[PDB]
């Protein structure tokens, strides 16, 4: 949350920057790459039952304070290349990390001049349906994918099926 | 060479003048090897030393089974000049310092002059040497060397005058 | 990196080509390209170098800049001629902080510097709003003992390239024994391009004047040849700093004949050992021996005249023959080296460097030349006579360091020196090549990594640089 408002920057670009192995030089290794890191080996490494918290976590403060998509991309790396832990033990809350990606989605739909990116989150939903929720949240996502945004609705029609 | 052993030296041409010559041994002991690197006298050809010009750099530098009377450097820019050199051992003459192991290696010059020629052939399955074989001329120690434009003039070194070429890539020499 | 690791130096006009090759050759957009130009700038003197380079580094990052003030003067036209494209391009790379927090943690006063760099280049770049911009970096690092280097050299670089602005003689040697008291950092700023060929030229042709005539004042006549030994000493050493761009700039134009001798075969990436018996022994049979008994028995200081410099060599045939060849003289010739081993006396390594690498090129069963050059390097010239030059003490510094740039297959070869340098650290580029090890890791070894790395890996460039010229293109 550093401008939020004005220009987060121009170099905002999530790709490069959350990429790791850029430490390998002195440049390119921003505190927020740091960060990143250090919760990804946190997180697997304390893969038991510490996941518990981070749904009340993501609820309470990680949902009011995203307007712009790199936040986005930053939280999916945080909590994303985990459904694995979750599908295997902690199926009570996959369903809630589920909801909160779609949450993460309407909020940076609602508040858009336009998106730039749809096929990263489009095929990164997409994986994390075919792998992880399968068919069981249809009922219930429909209910959030209904009143979104035209462009958006079009483009992740194929979900009902 | 002379001895049991093998020796090598050249790293570039005429360019620079180092020659790491490397007198190897490899019978030390059942499967394994102690290859030495002693440093014999190194030379090079004194044909830099024209102050006209110095683009020889040569591009064969062959030898031959008697290591001890030749050097084939030879000026081969687009150039031609063969060289010779040899191993005559001497001391040096210790005097001036007052008022009256000194062998040494220092290589000679024997012969070498300007010619126009690029590919050499071969060096010598040759005789022996130290005997005036004036009235022998068979292919003793003979010496062949091709030339671009067509015919080959062949001629034994120390010579170079001219053989029988009779008139109308790379080779070698088939045999004597 | 590569132009900044390989020709720092000898810049006559390569930044021309240089830009008209990244500017045409080249598909950068303007943002993007100017960001790149400035992260390779400032990604520099950080990894490789830890001695001399560093100067040699930062001076290169500095001389950067007029090259993009070039860039501005003719790459763009009446098209955002450079008004806010670079003041949001480095308001961008200020949220690079680690690079910068590195530059930091390395020179422990880089933020200082880098404000000082950025306002100075603001005084000759455009500066019209900028401040702006200094201010934001300056809130940019909010939380993050006598004279830092990089300040007093770019300050005092202009000082020295218009030291005196006077081509004259008659003065005094106070002007480089100042030099001779700081590092080679004088150079380091002279690399500027600006002054660098004009200076060497001034310089040989002040040397190649001050020939000091022949006098009878022994004081006056002893300070200017121990001043013109310092002097050769120093040109010797900013010599074998950058080697074939010191020749250039002293062997490009001119109907002349200065004193090429000791500079085209005393030291370069060339062995030229097997050549020095038999180029350089110009030794006619006038005087050959008068100067060599005068040389060897000196302790003949009459008046200043040093031209057997040139001549030398047949001094040190003489000894190496008597000394042990020959066994006239057992101790005798330790004598007549430690009275070569005199002050204001520098040329005298050159010739045994030379005939050194000659002895190299024989047999080397011998070894003459190694106790000659180990006897050399020993603390014998400690002070012990009475040697008139005052900057000993430097001059050795010079000699060290020249005799061991050379003769490394000697340094290497036999017995290990007694460390006659008592520096910070010697050239870290070198061969760094196993030995018993095959070709087959040029690819396993630096490929590898620069693939996944971010650079072109400035350290092996100096080893792709040898392996290039060592093997075949093909």
């Amino acid at each position: 949350s550093p401008s939020l408002t004005s220009e987060t920057e121009w170099v905002g670009y999530p790709f490069r920057l959350f990429d790791f192995t850029a430490c390998h030089q002195s440049y390119s290794e921003m505190s927020c790459s740091y960060t990143l890191a250090l919760a990804h080996a946190v997180w697997h490494h304390s893969s038991i039952g510490q996941l518990s918290l981070i749904p009340k976590f993501l609820t309470e403060v990680l949902l009011p304070i995203v307007k712009t998509e790199f936040q986005l991309l930053y939280v999916y790396h945080l909590v994303g290349p985990f459904l694995q832990r979750f599908q295997q033990e902690r199926t009570r809350c996959m369903i809630e990390i589920g909801v909160a990606f779609y949450d993460m989605l309407l909020n940076v739909d609602q508040c858009s001049t336009h998106l730039n990116y749809m096929d990263p989150i489009c095929d990164f939903l997409y994986h994390m349906k075919y792998m992880f929720t399968g068919d069981s949240v249809k009922e219930q996502v429909e209910k959030i994918i209904c009143n979104l945004k035209p462009a958006l609705k079009l483009r992740l029609r194929f979900i009902t099926h | 060479t002379g001895g049991g052993n093998i020796v090598v030296a050249t790293a570039d041409g005429s360019s620079a003048s180092p020659v790491q010559f490397y007198k190897v041994c490899v019978s030390v002991v059942s499967e394994k090897c102690r290859i030495d690197t002693e440093i014999l006298p190194s030379l090079f050809m004194r044909c830099t030393t024209d102050l006209n010009r110095k683009d020889k750099f040569p591009a064969i530098t062959h030898l031959k089974f008697l290591a001890r009377d030749m050097s084939e450097q030879v000026l081969l820019c687009a150039s031609s000049i063969v060289e010779c050199w040899s191993l005559r051992k001497e001391g040096l003459p210790v005097n001036n310092i007052f008022q009256q192991q000194p062998t040494i290696l220092k290589w000679r010059i024997l012969s070498a002059t300007n010619d126009l020629d690029r590919v050499s052939a071969v060096a010598l399955t040759n005789t022996d040497l130290k005997v005036a074989s004036d009235t022998q001329f068979y292919p003793g120690l003979g010496l062949a060397l091709a030339f671009h434009d067509g015919s080959v003039h062949i001629v034994h070194r120390l010579s170079l005058q001219t053989m029988a070429v009779f008139y109308s890539k790379a080779m070698q020499l088939s045999w004597t | 990196l590569l132009e900044g690791t390989m020709n720092l130096t000898g810049e006559t006009q390569s930044l021309v080509e240089q830009l008209t090759m990244v500017k045409r050759m080249q598909h950068i957009p303007t943002p993007l390209f100017v960001l790149e130009i400035w992260k390779a700038c400032f990604v520099g003197l950080i990894e490789s170098p830890e001695g001399t380079e560093e100067l040699k580094w930062t001076a290169f990052t500095f001389l950067k800049i007029p090259q993009v003030l070039v860039k501005l003067k003719k790459y763009s036209h009446g098209d955002k001629d450079f008004t806010e494209d670079v003041n949001c391009a480095f308001e961008f790379l200020l949220k690079l902080t680690p690079l910068l927090d590195k530059a930091d943690q390395r020179c422990n006063c880089d933020c200082t510097n880098f404000l000082l760099q950025e306002c100075g280049k603001q005084g000759l770049l455009s500066e019209a709003s900028v401040n702006n911009l200094m201010a934001k970096r300056k809130a940019d690092r909010e939380h993050a003992i006598l004279r830092a280097e990089p300040t007093v050299t770019n300050i005092l670089k202009t000082m020295d390239a218009d030291h005196s602005k006077s081509p004259e003689g008659l003065l005094g040697v106070l002007g480089h024994m100042l030099s001779g008291k700081s590092l080679d950092l004088l150079l380091a700023a002279a690399a500027a391009t600006g002054k660098l060929k004009s200076f060497a030229r001034k310089f040989i042709n002040l040397n190649e004047f001050t020939t000091y005539g022949s006098e009878e004042s022994t004081k006056p006549a002893s300070v200017r040849a121990l001043l013109f030994d310092i002097s050769f000493l120093m040109l010797c050493h900013v010599a074998q700093t950058y080697g074939s761009e010191v020749i250039l700039s002293e062997s490009r134009t001119g109907a002349e004949v200065p004193f090429f001798e000791t500079w085209m075969q005393t030291c370069m990436p060339e062995e030229g050992k097997i050549l020095n018996p038999d180029h350089p022994c110009f030794r006619p049979d006038s005087t050959k021996v008068e100067s060599l008994v005068a040389l060897l028995n000196n302790s003949k200081l009459v008046q200043m005249k040093w031209h057997e410099a040139c001549l030398s060599i047949s001094a040190a045939i003489l000894e190496i023959l008597n000394a042990w060849e020959n066994g006239v003289l057992a101790f005798e010739s330790i004598q007549k080296i430690t009275d070569n081993i005199k002050g204001k006396v520098c040329s005298l390594a050159v010739c045994a460097v030379a005939w050194l690498v000659a002895h190299v090129r024989m047999l080397g069963l011998d070894e003459r030349e190694k106790s000659l050059q180990m006897i050399r390097q020993l603390a014998g010239p400690l002070f012990s006579e009475n040697t008139l030059q005052f900057y000993n003490e430097r001059v050795v510094i010079m000699n060290s360091i020249l005799e061991r740039m050379c003769a490394d297959v000697l340094q290497q070869t036999a017995t290990q020196i007694k460390f006659p340098s008592t520096g910070v650290d010697t050239m870290p580029y070198w061969n760094l090549l196993p030995p018993k090890r095959p070709i087959k890791e040029v690819l396993t070894d630096i490929f590898a990594k620069v693939l996944e790395k971010g650079w072109v890996d400035s350290r092996s460039i100096h080893i792709f640089d040898t392996l290039l010229h060592m093997g075949g293109v093909y």
